[PDB]
RNA sequence: CAUUGGUGAGCAGCGAAGGAUUUGGUGGAUUACUAGCUAAUAGCAAUCUAUUUCAAAGAAUUCAAACUUGGGGGAAUGCCUUGUUGA
């Protein structure tokens, strides 16, 4: 406990008058440290599509998608960029599966998997629709839920496709996988997320999680709480532990695009021209309901903790830099990262995940992953039965 | 100024070192 | 010092939470009716928190052989050329001459 | 030296709300 | 007068005339309110585009510009038009034969100047409201208190004072109550152009000489004063992005670019408009970006920017001078000849005496 | 000899305080111009936060839901379907 050697950033309102979430993002960048307050990036690439975001697990390399044309997987933190893509059809997402070298992109049709310099590696004859296109690096496994009722899980270790799983739900509108459990989640039109393992044809548990389509699904580093956004401008907080959404968020102004977690417990729940993160937000009490307004700063009643409107956007996704303290939002030129104080965690470890990595210990730990990857089977509710 | 013939440059079987089959020479 | 006194403005009151811009001005939560000098200076820091103070308003001021004397000089110039003159002698190298 | 005009875009930044100076009567 | 085949529908080929237009903001971005005659036009900063024209030809032409967020008063002769959008919301008719000279708003106040020294006073009939309608008073300058009202302007953090310059003097006024609450001593120059600034209690004046005066109000003291050799000044401005740089607009076409700080000028630019047609009639930084929107009388309305400085190490010492961003312009001198140039009516070629084509 | 090849010298000839070339950057147009942002009848644009939350309204194929598959074989092991068996 003591050795860990670097601890989290705060952010404080040092009075009752001065207020937590009015802070601006130029107003951050003056006292964050001179490599943090430069790892903001401003991507302003307004030519092609809005920009699908994702950052790797370690935040080494960040992998973007415009819906137009772009496929981008650049060296984030220094002036290399290994892929820039130009595909005339149309793209949704895109995930590294294993490491920078090969990564994966969701096409009009069919999924790309692809090199880092830009080759082209596998078509996949199968996914014929990909809308969201996710992956485990502890099964190897792409799973991949296009607009079709169907569910597609390729184990590119072997390169083969595992299985393919039709929910009966209709088209895709969110999936996040679960990182302490590789349970997927789907959702749907209904109102309904699917848990989701490959072995089991009908779904783990279907959860009605609101009203109207499932707008999107996030869940935690400890797999307790995943914050569902439906299109009913309503969020729930689902402890999953005990299957309960702990607050019913009702009533926003507009409906969240994105929800996203962090490590430490921070929310981003993106209306699009407009992305809100709360601090501590997924704990029991409701008096961690995250809520816009506190009424007289009332301790009982939480406010958000930090605040950001987008003028010319309405933004696509987002994603933390897992071990850093922003947020990658994807908007519609481009990509902004908007610093958090506490988001990501400051003591990685090493033996999971390097974010400062040679490619030659790169080398040593795919091949120490390849060796501890888990067929498929495995896959279960708990990762401990 | 972009040249002609903007082609598709993918996989080569005959030259990608990559493949086992050309691990040899 | 101030070289006018408005004794007229302090006798008014400003009901401040009406405006939604203002609400930075407010120094807690309790008050919202507030008197003139109070309010004039919450907006006099207010427009510094717009533009900070440069450095020759506040220290910079003009009220033997001095040596800010060729800079003065300098700095009431633009042609340093004394273009001026009709100097009745011929410059070198460059003529002013007009084919006609 | 490089003397390249750079592409310029206007940043936001914030004035003085002239329409907020009047107190109405006592 | 009336014609019945054809009717008036603009007149094409104007960008401004040399009457100071007025800047403005929607939200983070600048709109720009410049005169021809009797028909305003507006224009983003971003791109020149046109945006608006004004619903009528006013009867006289207009004389003064001013432009909150999202209304743009225009002042002919006897009358100041309230305009959302280039359409006449509001006309306010002054209680004289006096022609408005000058212009200015804040608070829940308008005010203008007319040509008798004489200001009138317009309330909003709410502060609730937005626009003023409510006619409150008309305060004067005798020839004890000014000369020839120059400008009116509002300094900010001035609860109710209204700042209004002369060829001689500065004086300020409760317009509330209508009280002098302070008259300026006389600089011994004649006064000719005002500004604003991003400091407090400054005003900026360039006179008739070259000479541009930092003029407090709470020390009622003129606290820096600035030279020009042998030129006329017409305009000035304040670049409130990051570093203070001040604008002197000649009417000799030429701008001239201070740094306080280092007390230098930084360039002067010659001849950005035509020296014959007014010099360079209005230049103004857009505030906080590092544009300036010049226009002068020669039918012409540039851009120009600092670019960021070259020094990574200083910065503010080495300074790139300003450099041409886009512009519109017109024929200066009135067009000689005009032809259609299309088929489908697009295209009209229009030489003047400007000796160019357009 | 045609060089109708250019180099190379030159000259006639053109010819106002240079001529000729090559390129970087940026701006302007490349469709016909009604302002920016937001939760939008309004507020903002120095700010939406210590009215943004209560309120209402808000849940069918009783599980319709690959309109998407290179073509042949097969399809062990899976699944599907009914036949059939137990709880």
């Amino acid at each position: 406990d003591y050795l860990l050697p670097e601890s989290n950033g705060y952010l404080e309102p040092e009075n009752e008058l001065e207020k937590t979430f009015k802070v601006q993002q130029s107003e951050i960048k003056s006292s964050v440290d001179v490599s943090t307050a430069n790892k903001a990036l401003d991507l302003s690439l307004k030519e092609f599509g809005p920009y699908h975001i994702k950052y790797a697990k370690n935040g080494t390399h960040l992998l973007i998608t415009g819906r137009k044309g772009h496929v981008a997987s650049m060296d984030w933190r220094k002036g290399q960029l290994r892929a820039e893509l130009f595909l005339n059809e149309t793209c949704h997402s895109a995930t590294y599966l294993q490491n920078e070298q090969y990564f994966a992109v969701a096409q009009k049709k069919y999924t790309f998997i692809y090199d880092h310099e830009g080759t082209e590696l596998h078509r996949l004859k199968q996914h014929i629709e990909a809308r969201h296109l996710d992956f485990l690096p502890y099964h190897y496994l792409l799973v991949t839920a296009g607009e079709t009722g169907w569910l597609k899980y390729h184990d590119v270790s072997t390169g083969q496709l595992v299985s393919e799983l039709r929910t009966k739900a209709g088209p895709t509108m969110a999936m996040a996988q679960n990182p302490w459990n590789a349970v997927m989640h789907l959702g749907h039109s209904n109102g309904t997320v699917s848990l989701w393992s490959p072995s089991m044809p009908e779904p783990l548990v279907k959860l009605l999680s609101a009203r109207g389509p499932v707008n999107s699904i996030a869940i935690d580093r400890s797999g307790y709480y995943m914050a569902t956004t439906g299109a009913d401008r309503s969020m729930k907080i689902w402890d999953i532990r005990n299957f309960k959404q702990l607050h019913s968020v009702e009533s926003l102004p507009t409906p969240g695009t994105n929800v996203s977690i962090s490590d430490t417990g921070l929310l981003a729940l993106s209306r699009g021209p407009h992305v809100t993160l709360w601090k501590d937000a997924l704990k029991l009490s409701g008096d961690s309901k995250p809520c816009f307004g506190s009424m007289g700063g009332n301790p009982h009643r939480n406010t958000p903790y930090m605040s950001h409107l987008f003028a010319g956007n309405k933004v696509e996704n987002l994603g933390f830099v897992p071990f850093e303290d922003l947020l990658g939002v994807g908007h519609q030129t481009g990509i902004t990262n908007l610093i958090v104080p506490g988001a990501g965690e400051a003591n990685y470890d090493a033996l999971e995940l390097n974010p400062f990595e040679t490619k030659k210990q790169r080398q040593e730990q795919e091949v120490r992953t390849l060796l501890n990857k888990l067929p498929a089977d495995t896959i279960t509710l708990d990762p401990n039965s | 100024t972009r040249k002609f013939g903007l082609v598709k440059r993918t996989l080569n079987t005959k030259k990608d070192q990559r493949l086992k089959k050309n691990q040899e020479n | 010092e101030a070289a006018w006194i408005d004794s007229d403005d302090e006798k008014i009151k400003v009901p401040i939470l009406v405006t939604n811009k203002t609400k930075k001005l407010r120094t807690s939560y309790n008050e919202s009716k507030i008197n003139g000098v109070h309010y004039i200076n919450r907006l006099r820091s207010q427009f510094e928190k717009i533009y900070p103070r440069p450095k020759w308003v506040d220290d910079e001021s003009d009220s033997n052989g001095d040596i800010n004397a060729l800079t003065k000089i300098l700095s009431t110039t633009y042609n340093y050329k004394d273009t001026l003159s009709n100097s009745k002698l011929l410059p070198p190298k460059k003529l002013d001459i007009v084919r006609l | 030296v490089v003397r390249e005009a750079k592409k310029v875009e206007m940043t936001e930044a914030r004035a003085y709300n002239a329409d907020a100076d009047t107190a109405k009567a006592a | 007068k009336n014609s019945k085949i054809f009717s008036p529908f603009r007149i094409i080929g104007n960008v401004s005339n040399g009457v100071p237009f007025a800047t403005g903001t929607l939200g983070s971005t600048f709109y720009i309110v410049t005169c021809v005659g009797k028909t305003f036009q507006i224009y983003d900063a971003n791109t020149l585009h046109l945006l608006f024209v004004s619903e009528k030809e006013t009867p006289s032409s207009i004389v003064a510009l001013s432009a909150h967020f999202h209304y743009v008063y225009a002042a002919y002769e006897n009358k100041v038009g309230i305009y959302k959008r280039g359409i006449e919301e509001h006309l306010l008719e002054l209680e004289t034969d006096a022609n408005v000279e000058h212009l200015c708003i804040f608070g829940d106040y308008l005010c203008a100047s007319t040509d008798d020294n004489s200001i009138f006073i317009y309330k909003k009939s709410d502060p609730q409201d937005k626009y003023p309608s409510e006619f409150y008073t008309k305060l004067t300058v005798t020839e004890i208190q000014g000369g020839e009202i120059v400008s009116l302007q509002h300094l900010a953090t001035y609860l109710n004072k209204l700042t209004v310059v002369t060829k001689s003097n500065v004086l300020l006024f409760n317009v509330r109550t209508g009280k002098l609450v302070f008259t300026s001593n006389e600089f011994p120059d004649q006064i000719t152009t005002a500004e604003p600034a991003p400091v407090l209690d400054i005003i900026a004046l360039g006179t008739v000489t070259g000479e541009v005066i930092m003029f407090n109000m709470r020390k009622g003291k003129r606290i820096r004063t600035i030279k020009i050799p042998q030129s006329r000044i017409s305009s000035l401005s304040f670049r409130t992005d990051g570093s203070s740089h001040l604008s002197v607009g000649t009417s000799s076409g030429d701008l001239i670019f201070y740094d306080l700080d280092r007390r230098s000028r930084i360039h002067v630019l010659k001849n950005i408009h035509r020296e014959s047609y007014g010099g360079v009639t209005q230049a103004t930084f857009l505030n906080g970006q590092p544009i300036i929107v010049t226009s002068g009388g020669d039918n012409s309305l540039k851009e120009y920017v600092f670019d960021p400085s070259l020094s990574q190490g200083s910065g503010d010492v080495v300074v790139q001078p300003p450099r041409y961003l886009r512009s519109r312009g017109g024929h200066s001198q009135p067009p000689s000849y005009i032809a259609f140039a299309d088929s489908q009516s697009h295209f009209m070629l229009s030489a003047s005496k400007d000796r160019s084509l357009w």
